[PDB]
This record gives structure tokens, C-alpha cells and sequence, in this order.
RNA sequence: GACAAUGGUAGGAGAGCGUUCUAAGGGCGUUGAAGCAUGAUCGUAAGGACAUGUGGAGCGCUUAGAAGUGAGAAUGCCGGUG
RNA sequence: UAACUUGGGAGUCAGAACAUGGGUGAUAAGGUCCGUGUUCGAAAGGGAAACAGCCCAGACCACCAGCUAAGGUCCCAAAAU
RNA sequence: GUAGCGGCGAGCGAAACGGGAAGAGCCCAAACCAACGUUGGGGUUGAGGACAGAGUUACAAAGGACGACAUUAGACGAAUCAUCUGGAAAGAUGAAUCAAAGAAGGUAAUAAUCCUGUAGUCGAAAAUGUUGUCUCUCUUAUCCUGAGUACGACGGAGCACGUGAAAUUCCGUCGGAAUCUGGGAGGACCAUCUCCUAAGGCUAAAUACUCUCUAGUGACCGAUAGUGAACAGUACCGUGAGGGAAAGGUGAAAAGCACCCCGGAAGGGGAGUGAAAUAGAACCUGAAACCGUGUGCUUACAAGUAGUCAGAGCCCGUUAAUGGGUGAUGGCGUGCCUUUUGUAGAAUGAACCGGCGAGUUACGAUUUGAUGCAAGGUUAAGCAGUAAAUGUGGAGCCGUAGCGAAAGCGAGUCUGAAUAGGGCGUUUAGUAUUUGGUCGUAGACCCGAAACCAGGUGAU
């Protein structure tokens, strides 16, 4: 028996260039340019989804520096001192804790230096 | 079984490699022909036994000997052999042929000495070898070249 | 082992005595399988057949010169990449049928047999006395025996007045005792078989 | 249609009990003044075809038994 | 339940998805099949549903069988259109 | 924690840099030919501005948790003016 | 794939026996007779001859009479009504009927009972065929036995066989026998033995093929497929030989849009037909590229493989999901394929979209899985059967024993003076079919040369 082409093809592409939605000009459009930039974009969301982590661990320590900055100290000082102390609440924390309730903080930081 | 629940027995079937069907097969692309080359193509590779232009061996080695045109062969029968039939009984190369215990008569039919014969027949076959004669005499019995 | 014998208005006329080595036997799945399996292949007529590059018409010349064109070079439209081109392989004339040992084939159909009388899909009636071919006569024969759809009538020789009585009905078919077949038997639900082709059917697949 | 033997092969192997290949040897033409009486002797000697050189060949002796 | 392993080209091994046809069984369909279109749905993947619109007569599912069974590249072929 | 034997199936026979023992060249070459090791090849991630072959280190998937490696902590740009 | 042939390379490759289909045997020349060397008689072989009921299918060739059958037109041929949805019922539901007929088409959707049909049965004025009975005729070792032959030499060829130890067959040139006490063959040749009887002819059947015809079939195609051709060897190209396309579908029914309006027309808007007209003929469905119209968010200080991760603002509201669209701004980020030591590569390839486009099949080999049977396993052709399964068919094939170049011997054997040593063996498992893998022969995964040969067409 003879198995013409079908409508596989079609559907298969149509699931790509659906992909490619908000993509500019021929890449919503074309099959060829829109699987290559589907292949593209699930390399690079890869890679920022580990990329993502650092980034929000970066924007946690420059915050509690400026936090300690305020309460003469710098970060790393601050850190040793709660670290000494036997404090383990995270970088996500203790900026969330400095911008919304500063005297909390306040306090996380006289521990810290009691620690030193 | 039931026509619409027909089940081949376990590990008898198993679908064929289809090459030349994507990556993700393994065997997609060069379908397992590797990179370039002779053997890459279509009706590619030397014929079995080519070593490259290195002398083959079936040419660096001597011919020897010769085929005997009145070569005899004879069907092989051996004591053990001869158990299957009851004491008394007069082994033929027609009642060998019939009880089955040779299939092929060949030039004739000979007598070996492998095994125990333990029975006592008058066999007459067309050769019979030392032992196996011997044995058949010991066993009480008695043999006729034919 | 010991089986009812009935008229064909459903009353017990005797009993009869088959062997347990044809319809009392366990049932090997897998010769079964290999026998409907191989009837349906011979069943197959593999006419079949496409044009290969040397069998479409034309084609002879070489449609442009190797170099210089600035086109991919071609040797002739009939290439399989050229539309109305040769196909490449494709199905070529062949016969699927295959053989397997013959006792292989007596055992599958020991195993079809043993599977209608487990079951209890196998009936023995004492004789079938339809003088003329009537078609509602056998179908209320059918319904009086109480039988399902599809049922596989087996006479000892070839019964020409119960055949052609039978052979309208859908879903009922009729055979002889030396044409029985594992496709038959197991397609069919039920088994409505004489006591002679019965016996002959003992004594042959033994 | 059938598989060809090769016909030289066929000419210089014989098949033994456990599918093996009896062969003759090379250097066993002439020239045997340049050849040590040890060596002649011991070259009167059949081998067998090596295990590398029967996967090559196999198939060229496929019927011969 | 507690331990271990899981980057990968040529390549070896395994398990599967989907397409057309066939057999048997069981079903859907003018109260609207296939196909087409859209959607914010589901599965580890190939892929599977559902709803609506279009369409106007065929088509799924289960098990098994068989293959012209899967295209993005061949200065590929034909057609259409930039 | 492999090793070996027997069978089925391969691909490979263009290699590259770095370090080191040497030939050749001119104690020239991102040169060439051998020995030894690593990496690339077939390896993403961090460092060396960028940079296959160097340094750290081998990605089953998810996390807006933590500790470190090489390398770093004035600003770009995380961490010591 | 044996024996063998073979730069003993690549490769080439029998036959006899055995099993089957089919089956069939005959006529002349010559010896010798009687008629005018030519005619009739005579005879047909492995020893015979001289001498002393068969037939127009070969075996001789022409008719008739009649019968029967077949083909070439045809005929009859069972059985269903109602409601529902629908434009339409064959569909759904209910209740029936026929069947030697439930094959298949058609009918306003899917029908055994509506139609054409099917099972079954019948039918021929005439013409072709087949086949019968009667007839019909035809008939009831003295001598010879194929001469420019056999055969030989040389040169070739055909034989599976390449000149080989080359028998056997044929051609050219040249030579050239014998005559049943004969002649030929048995693979150089001689002898013996065995078989046969050349140099004359005829002969059905079992076998090969398909442009055709009739009747049918398909796990064959379904409009880029299948024939090149569903509407064509046409159009078109070429001096010519020759090459050689594209192109199917309204609707159940033409009911194919009366009439009005803008317009020269084309084309439209109504009105009508229709179940439906975005079914209006460029007519089923109507994808993508591509081209437009409208606008929810956004954009004129910005350096970019166009995304991705983070993220306000604005606009919406779903297969209801820790939703959809857009997106100020920040981090990261040099397409894909091929080929490469290494490619963002300024190496290759692709304008885009769509369709089409590449490890297949047959026969062998080997291996593995599965299954049946097991010192056994298994049939091939054929015959029967429905183009089937299957039954029958034991010829043959692989195993049950190997070793040796071989004669041979044999659980051993070969080497060897050896009772030595050593090689290969013994010290049970095979076999048939089949899924998968791989190999061989085939074009063998697909596309691509420059060229070679053969037969033709061209001096417009
Ligand atoms: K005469
Ligand atoms: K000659
Ligand atoms: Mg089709
Ligand atoms: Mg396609
Ligand atoms: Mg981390
Ligand atoms: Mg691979
Ligand atoms: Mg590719
Ligand atoms: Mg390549
Ligand atoms: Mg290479
Ligand atoms: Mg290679
Ligand atoms: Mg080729
Ligand atoms: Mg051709
Ligand atoms: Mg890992
Ligand atoms: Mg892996
Ligand atoms: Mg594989
Ligand atoms: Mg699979
Ligand atoms: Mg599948
Ligand atoms: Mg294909
Ligand atoms: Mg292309
Ligand atoms: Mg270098
Ligand atoms: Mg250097
Ligand atoms: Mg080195
Ligand atoms: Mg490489
Ligand atoms: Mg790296
Ligand atoms: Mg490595
Ligand atoms: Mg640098
Ligand atoms: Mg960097
Ligand atoms: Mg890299
Ligand atoms: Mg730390
Ligand atoms: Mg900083
Ligand atoms: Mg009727
Ligand atoms: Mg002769
Ligand atoms: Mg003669
Ligand atoms: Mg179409
Ligand atoms: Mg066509
Ligand atoms: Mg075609
Ligand atoms: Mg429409
Ligand atoms: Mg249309
Ligand atoms: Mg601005
Ligand atoms: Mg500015
Ligand atoms: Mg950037
Ligand atoms: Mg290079
Ligand atoms: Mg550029
Ligand atoms: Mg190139
Ligand atoms: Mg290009
Ligand atoms: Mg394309
Ligand atoms: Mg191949
Ligand atoms: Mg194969
Ligand atoms: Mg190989």
C-alpha cells in the first residue's frame, strides 16, 4: 500500500510556528526561521532558568550591602558576624527583612557585631 | 485464541531498524555508514576476502591433494546402535532401512565399534570393523559380511 | 471426553465418546498464532508493482549539459527526485505464502479444536436430513440448537443441500471434515458438527 | 540464487570436526637450500586458518564441510 | 526504603510515538464524518484529546498483521508567490 | 573493581593545542617528526576582555536556598577603598 | 554451487542416477520381383530384410449423413411497511418478509425485500468451432542395409570445460576407410568386455509468450499518484531521426439567477432557484507562502543572529489555570546544515511556501530470539483443493563419526620403523519453519560524469 504524505507535516509545523508567536516578521511566520528560533529559545531558557538564580543572589547581596553600609558594616563583616552568631537566615531573607522592617534588621545587625 | 486478540509468543518478533529516519533514531544521516569512503557508498566495499592488494591467503597458501573419483563412503553403524533390537533378531541393511536406524545406505552399509551391544543378532552388512566384530562374536551372536 | 448428542430439535438423542488428544488437548497459543498467521499471508495476492527509472517512458537524454548552467546537474526526467520520475524500491510482485511442519499444522489444529470444546463451543448433532436447499428451515434449525452468530458447520463429505441451505445466512459457514482450518474454527463461535464427521475427525487428527 | 564457494579456497582447506580449517603451508615450492632442515621439516606441518583471518573468509567456504 | 548512576560525535543496544492498508471485535456519523481554522488542554518525547467555527460523507477505537511509513537542506523536481 | 574467553554489530586509519624528553630547522615558526601526560575532538558551566586545545570543573529535571574551585572584592561589575 | 573449467585470478559451472508432468511411434534408400534407367510391387533392422483393423495430429488422402455440446443476441427470476430527523431515508425506532438470492452497482444520506441485478432456470433463425456414431475409403550371411561419408592433418568454433592427458559435436582446406569374420561408443590410447548400428526423412503432449478477446481477482494507484496520456503520442520543440507536456470534481435535480438598479461593456447590489450561491460555472473542500483593510498595546537619543531570563505600565478575561495580549527598562546571547584539527565564519547549501524526493525485494549464507519434534528432524517438484489452509508426495537434504591427499582404517585416525611423541578427533543434539541483525548475487541507500559501443538521422 502506498501512505501519501498527509497531514502530519502540516500539523507538526503549525505546533512550531505557533511557538514562534510575538517573534519578529518572517520568524512568526516561516517554518524554517521559526524552528530555528524555537531550537534557540529553549537553549537560552536553559541557561537562564541556572542563569536566573545567580542573578536574584546578586541583587539579595548588593541590598543587604547597602542595608549594612547604612549600619556601618560592610557585607562581608555582617556576614562573618551572623555567621558567628549561628544565624543562617538566607540572602533572600535578610534583604526582605532590611527593606521591610528596618529595626528587625537593625537588631539581626548588633547580633552580628556582639558576634565579632 | 480470538481473532481480535491474536498475541505472538513472547521474544518471537521484533520490528526491523529503519535507517535514514531522523537523528534522534541513531541511525539517521549517514545511517550507520560512518564518514566517506568506499564503504560509505552505494554498492560500496571490496568483496570478502580482498586484504587491499596485500596477497590474499587462500593465494599465499598451496593447493593440495586430489579428489578420488571411485571415493566409497558407507553409512555408519554402531554397536549402541544396534541395541534397539530384540536378542534373536537377523540385521539386514533392508531392516536397518526400515526400523530407521540408517537413513542413507551410501556404498553399503559398515559396522563400528562405539558403544555396548548387549544383545545377540546375526548381522550382515556389507563391512564390519575389527572390534565390532569381535564383539558381536563375544556377545554370542555372529556376523556375515554381505 | 464424553460429549451430548442432539436431533436437530434439540433433543438429547445420545452421547459419543472423542478423543482427548484432538479436542481435549491444552491449546499451544503460539503454534495457534503461527497458523493464523500463515493462512492469512496465503490468503494474499501480492500483485503489486511501480515504474522504476528504467521502466517509465522516456527518459533517455541527459535533459542539460553537466557544467556550466548554474542548475543542479540531472541526468534524465525520469530521476526519482523528478515528478512523473521512477520510484525508487516500492512494492515489487511477490507471494507472502510460507510453510511450517506439518506437525505443526496438526497441532494448531488440535489447538483450534480443544479451544471450541473448552468452552463449551463445540455441539454434536445426530444427523443432518435436509433433502432440499431451505434457508429458513436451517436458520430455525440454528435457532432451535440455540447457537450463536457466527458458527462453523462441519458435515463428514461435501453435504451440497445443508451447504446451500446454510450459505446465505451471515455469519455461518460450512465445511467438511478434511476442510477444516484454524482460520474457520476460530473465527467461528461455535461449532455445530455430525457425529460421523466427528468421528472422522478423531480419526485423522488421531 | 545460491552463494558461489570460491573455488581456490575450496582447493587448499579442509573442514575439521569443530568447524575448523585445516591448511597447508607457505614457502613449500622450492628454494629449499635457502631453508634451514629444521625449518622444511617443522613446514611439513598443516595448520589451521587463523580465527582474524576466518572472519574475513568464512563466507567464501560457507558450504564447504 | 536506602544507596548508586544518568555531558556526548562516529557507532552498538533498548523502548516507544505517529502515517496508509488488512483481519477480527467493538463503535461513531446529516441531531453533521474526514479535512481545514482557532483556543488559555493533556503526556517524560515522538505526540493525544476537548470545545467552537468551517465543511458536507465518511471515520475512529482494541488486538494482531503488512508497508510506496515520518524531510529543512541534495547549485534536488514540479507548482504557487515574493 | 574489574579482567579474560567465545559469538552478533560496528565506526576509526586528515588529528589539534598546551606542558615536558628529544630529532630536524636557526636552543625560527600557530613549523615538522617521534616519546610522555592533559584538554579539544565528542564538553556545556566559572575564570583568562573577546578567545576549540590554558586554569577550575564534567550539565537527569525543577527552586527567587546554602558552601566552595580557579579567579577575585574603588566604579563599570558580586565581594575588603 | 557438487564434478570440473580458470592470468587455477575475477569468475564460469554441468551431467548421469533418483523423483515427477507428459507419453507414440513411424516412413523411405538398397538386396529382389514385373512393366515401360523410370515406374510400380519388396522392405525397414542390433541383427533385420531379400533369398532359401487403420485413418486425415506423424504413421495414405478426399468427402458425406446425423447427433450432441460450446461460442456469437437474449428471457424469467423471492421478499417492507410505518413513524422521527431531515431538502431528500437506504440512517434511528417499531413491527414484518425472502433467501439455491446477505455478490455488486444505482436510487436526493448508509437498502437482502425501490431499481439494475444476484442464486437458480430457460433460450438461437443464422454463422463459426469441438466432439461422437453410421458411412467412407486404405488395409487384412549367398545378396543388401545411406562414400568423397566416417576418419585424419592444419586452422577455427561449439561442448560447464580457456588445447589441455581432451574424449564427444560442427565448419573451411587438403587427404581419405571398412562392408556382419563389418562399423561406432564407454573422456588420450591399446587389448578384452559391455552397449549400440552414423553418414535419409516425419512425428502430437507435457514447455515458452500476451498487442488481443471473454469472465474475474488484488492487506495494488487514487489526479505531482496510477500508463507519457482519467480531459495525447495531441499541443509544443527539432531540417530530420527524435523529444514530448499541462489539463479531473456546480448541484440530488439546470431548477445555470425572470425582473429592477449603476455601468458602453466587464463587473456588481438587490430580487429569485436551491438544504446551501463565500455551491454562480476560473463553480466540492479551500492549507501555506504572498497581498490588503481595521486597531488593543508599543515605537522618532537609538548600535541590534532579534530571542531568552527579570520586569513596571496599559488593554483583556480562558479548556480557570499560582490566566491571555502588549511591553518602558535591566542581565545574558555571533542562525541552521554540511564538512572540518578547528567554521559567527569572509568555506558549502537553501528567495519563500506547498507537494514529491534516499538501505528495498528476491534467492542463498551466517547468527540470535521463538516454536514443533528429537537420534532423529524435514520434505522438493508433482497430484487433489477455492489462485487458500490443508492432504498426499521420503526423491532429496541436514544430523547420528572422525581421521587421511588417497587407498583406506574407524572412536579413532594421520604422520612415523615406533608398542614413542605430535595434529585433528571421541568422551551426544540435532533438525524444520520463522521475527531481528549482518554478508553474498542482483543497479542493491539516492542523485551526478567526462566517456565507450551499436543501429539510425543530418551538406536547406
Ligand atoms: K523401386
Ligand atoms: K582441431
Ligand atoms: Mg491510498
Ligand atoms: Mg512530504
Ligand atoms: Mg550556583
Ligand atoms: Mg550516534
Ligand atoms: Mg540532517
Ligand atoms: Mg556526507
Ligand atoms: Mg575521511
Ligand atoms: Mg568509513
Ligand atoms: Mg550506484
Ligand atoms: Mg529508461
Ligand atoms: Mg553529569
Ligand atoms: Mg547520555
Ligand atoms: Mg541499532
Ligand atoms: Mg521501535
Ligand atoms: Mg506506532
Ligand atoms: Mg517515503
Ligand atoms: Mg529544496
Ligand atoms: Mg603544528
Ligand atoms: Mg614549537
Ligand atoms: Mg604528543
Ligand atoms: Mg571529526
Ligand atoms: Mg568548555
Ligand atoms: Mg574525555
Ligand atoms: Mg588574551
Ligand atoms: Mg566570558
Ligand atoms: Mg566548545
Ligand atoms: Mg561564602
Ligand atoms: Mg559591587
Ligand atoms: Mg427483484
Ligand atoms: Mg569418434
Ligand atoms: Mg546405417
Ligand atoms: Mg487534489
Ligand atoms: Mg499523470
Ligand atoms: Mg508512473
Ligand atoms: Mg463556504
Ligand atoms: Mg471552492
Ligand atoms: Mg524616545
Ligand atoms: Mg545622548
Ligand atoms: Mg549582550
Ligand atoms: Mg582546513
Ligand atoms: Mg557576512
Ligand atoms: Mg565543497
Ligand atoms: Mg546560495
Ligand atoms: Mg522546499
Ligand atoms: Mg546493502
Ligand atoms: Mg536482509
Ligand atoms: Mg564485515
Amino acid at each position: 500500500p502506498r501512505v501519501k504524505g498527509g497531514t502530519v507535516t502540516r500539523a507538526r509545523r503549525k505546533k512550531t510556528i505557533k511557538l514562534a508567536k510575538g517573534y519578529f516578521g518572517s520568524k512568526h511566520t516561516l517554518y524554517k526561521v521559526a524552528k530555528q528560533q524555537v531550537m534557540k529559545s529553549g537553549q537560552y531558557a536553559f541557561r537562564d532558568r541556572r542563569q536566573r538564580k545567580r542573578d536574584f543572589r546578586k541583587l539579595w547581596i548588593t541590598r543587604i550591602n547597602a542595608a549594612a553600609r547604612q549600619h556601618e558594616m560592610s557585607y562581608s563583616r555582617l556576614m562573618n558576624g551572623l555567621k558567628k552568631a549561628g544565624i543562617d537566615i538566607n540572602r533572600k531573607m535578610l534583604s526582605e527583612i532590611a527593606i521591610s522592617d528596618e529595626k528587625a534588621f537593625a537588631q539581626l545587625v548588633t547580633k552580628a557585631k556582639d558576634a565579632l | 485464541m480470538k481473532l481480535h486478540e491474536l498475541k505472538p509468543a513472547e521474544g518471537s518478533r521484533k520490528e526491523r531498524n529503519r535507517v535514514g529516519r531522523g537523528v534522534a533514531t541513531g541511525n539517521g544521516k549517514t545511517s550507520g555508514r560512518g564518514h566517506k569512503g568506499q564503504k560509505a557508498r552505494s554498492g560500496g566495499g571490496v568483496r570478502p576476502g580482498f586484504e587491499g592488494g596485500q596477497l590474499p591467503l587462500f593465494r599465499r597458501l598451496p593447493k593440495r591433494g586430489f579428489t578420488n573419483i571411485n571415493r566409497k563412503e558407507y553409512a555408519i553403524v554402531n554397536l549402541d546402535q544396534l541395541n534397539k533390537f530384540e536378542d534373536g533378531t537377523e540385521v539386514t541393511p533392508a531392516l536397518l532401512v526400515e526400523s530407521g536406524v540408517v537413513k542413507n545406505e551410501k556404498s553399503g552399509i559398515k559396522i563400528l565399534g562405539n558403544g555396548s551391544l548387549d544383545k545377540k543378532l546375526t548381522v550382515k552388512a556389507h563391512k564390519f570393523s575389527a572390534s565390532a566384530a569381535e564383539a558381536i562374536d563375544a556377545k554370542g551372536g555372529a556376523h556375515e559380511v554381505i | 471426553a464424553n460429549y451430548d448428542v442432539l436431533k436437530l430439535d434439540g433433543t438429547k438423542s445420545g452421547s459419543i465418546e472423542l478423543s482427548d488428544a484432538v479436542f481435549g488437548i491444552e491449546p499451544n497459543n503460539s503454534v495457534l498464532f503461527e497458523a493464523i498467521n500463515l493462512q492469512r499471508a496465503s490468503l494474499r495476492q501480492g500483485t503489486h508493482a511501480v515504474k522504476n527509472r528504467s521502466a517509465v517512458s522516456g527518459g533517455g537524454r541527459k535533459p542539460w549539459k553537466q557544467k556550466g548552467t548554474g542548475r543542479a546537474r540531472q541526468g534524465t526526467i525520469r530521476a526519482p527526485q523528478w515528478r512523473g520520475g521512477g520510484i525508487v524500491f516500492g512494492p515489487t510482485p511477490r507471494s507472502y505464502a510460507y510453510k511450517m511442519p506439518k506437525k505443526m499444522r496438526r497441532l494448531a489444529l488440535r489447538s483450534a479444536l480443544s479451544f471450541k470444546a473448552q468452552e463449551n463451543g463445540l455441539t454434536v448433532v445426530d444427523a443432518f436430513n435436509f433433502e432440499a436447499p431451505k434457508t429458513k428451515e436451517f436458520k430455525n434449525v440454528l435457532s432451535t440448537l440455540e447457537q450463536p452468530k457466527k458458527v462453523l458447520v462441519v458435515t463428514e463429505n461435501e453435504d451440497v443441500n445443508v451447504e446451500l441451505s446454510a450459505r446465505n445466512i451471515p455469519g455461518v459457514q460450512v465445511t467438511t471434515a478434511q476442510g477444516l482450518n484454524v482460520l474457520d474454527i476460530t473465527n467461528a463461535d461455535s461449532l455445530v458438527i455430525t457425529e460421523a464427521a466427528a468421528k472422522k475427525v478423531e480419526e485423522v487428527l488421531g | 540464487p545460491k552463494m558461489k564457494t570460491h573455488r581456490g579456497a575450496a582447493k587448499r582447506v579442509k573442514r575439521t570436526a569443530s568447524g575448523q580449517l585445516k591448511r597447508s603451508r607457505a614457502f613449500t615450492s622450492h628454494l629449499f637450500a635457502n631453508k634451514s632442515t629444521k625449518q622444511k621439516r617443522q613446514l611439513r606441518k598443516a595448520r589451521l586458518v587463523s580465527k582474524s583471518d576466518m572472519k574475513r573468509v568464512k563466507q567464501l567456504l560457507a558450504y564447504k564441510k
